[PDB]
C-alpha cells in the first residue's frame, strides 16, 4: 500500500491531461521533490511543460512550484524565467515568506528579471523588521544570482546580520550571496562567520561557507 | 409554311435552359469535408501516427 513508483504514474496521469491547472501543477512539482525523482527527467519534464501552460497563478501555487524547482535541482531556463510574470504581477499580494522563495528561485536560476529585483529589494527595505533573517538572505541570494549589484539590500541584510545572530544555513547562502557581489566586509562576515561552530547540518551550506570566504579571500575557520 | 406554326424554340434549347447547371451531388459535401478532416485528425489527434504535437511544442525531456 506504499506505493511510490505506482504514486509516479498516478501523478504522470495528472500533468498528461489536457487542462492542468496552477494548483495541480505545484502539488505535483512539490510531490516530485519530497519523493526526490531525479531518476525521472521526463516526469519532471512533463510537469515543467505544464507549468510553462497554467495561466492562472494565486501566491501559494507559484511558490510551491519555485520552491519545488529550487529545491528539486531541475533547472529549464524557458520555464522558470516565465514564471517571473506571475512574480512580478503577484509581488504586493505574496506574503513576506513567500517573496523569499520567489526571489531566492528565480535569482538562483538566472533569470535576468530586473523589475523583479528592484521592485522585490524595495520591498524588503520597506519592511526590513518584516523579514526574519532567513527571508532576507534568500533575497540577498536571488538579487546577487541575478545579475543585480544592489548594494542598499547588501548594507539593510548587513544591518540585519549584526543585530540578531542567524542560522548556519541562513548565513552560508547570505555569505555566497556576497561572494558573488564581491563585498568581502569584514563587518558582516564575521557576523555571519559565528554561525558555524553551533553545528552545521547539511555540508552544502558547509562547503558553500568555504567557497564564499575563499572567494572574498578572507580565511579558514 | 407548317413548321411556322410549331414552337419555334428547339427542343435542345429547352434541355439547356431547364437543365443549365450540372446538379451539386449529395454525397460531394460528405467525400470533400471527410478528406479534409482527415487531415484534421492526422495533424491535431493525439492518436494519429503524425501528430503535429511534437513538432509545435517540443517535449521537455
Amino acid at each position: 500500500e506504499n506505493d511510490v513508483p505506482a504514486i509516479l504514474k498516478e501523478i504522470d496521469s495528472l500533468v498528461s491531461r489536457e487542462a492542468v491547472s496552477a494548483k495541480e501543477v505545484s502539488d505535483a512539482a512539490v510531490a516530485l521533490t519530497y519523493l526526490q525523482v531525479k531518476a525521472n527527467r521526463r516526469l519532471w519534464g512533463k510537469v515543467l511543460e505544464k507549468a510553462g501552460a497554467a495561466q492562472d497563478y494565486d501566491a501559494a501555487s507559484l511558490t510551491n512550484l519555485l520552491w519545488a524547482i529550487n529545491t528539486g535541482g531541475v533547472e529549464h531556463f524557458k520555464t522558470v524565467a516565465e514564471l517571473a510574470g506571475p512574480a512580478v504581477s503577484l509581488l504586493p499580494s505574496l506574503s513576506p515568506v513567500q517573496l523569499s522563495i520567489v526571489v531566492e528561485a528565480l535569482g538562483g536560476a538566472g533569470v535576468k528579471n530586473y523589475e523583479l529585483y528592484n521592485k522585490a529589494s524595495a520591498v524588503v527595505v520597506s519592511k526590513i523588521g518584516e523579514f526574519k533573517p532567513a527571508e532576507i538572505a534568500r533575497v540577498l541570494y536571488g538579487v546577487a544570482f541575478g545579475g543585480v549589484n544592489d548594494v542598499a539590500l547588501a548594507k539593510a541584510a548587513g544591518k540585519v546580520f549584526a543585530s540578531t545572530e542567524v542560522d548556519s544555513r541562513t548565513a552560508a547562502q547570505a555569505l555566497y550571496a556576497l561572494a558573488k557581489l564581491g563585498r568581502a566586509d569584514k563587518a558582516t562576515v564575521d557576523a555571519l562567520l559565528k554561525s558555524f561552530k553551533k553545528g552545521t547540518e547539511s555540508a552544502s551550506d558547509a562547503a558553500a561557507a568555504s567557497f564564499a570566504l575563499g572567494s572574498l579571500s578572507f580565511k579558514a575557520e | 409554311d407548317r413548321v411556322l406554326s410549331l414552337p419555334a424554340v428547339s427542343k435542345n434549347q429547352v434541355l439547356e435552359n431547364v437543365f443549365h447547371t450540372a446538379p451539386k451531388a449529395p454525397v460531394e459535401h460528405l467525400e470533400k469535408m471527410v478528406s479534409a478532416n482527415s487531415k484534421v485528425y492526422d495533424a491535431l489527434n493525439l492518436q494519429s501516427k503524425r501528430v503535429l504535437i511534437w513538432q509545435v511544442k517540443p517535449a521537455l525531456f
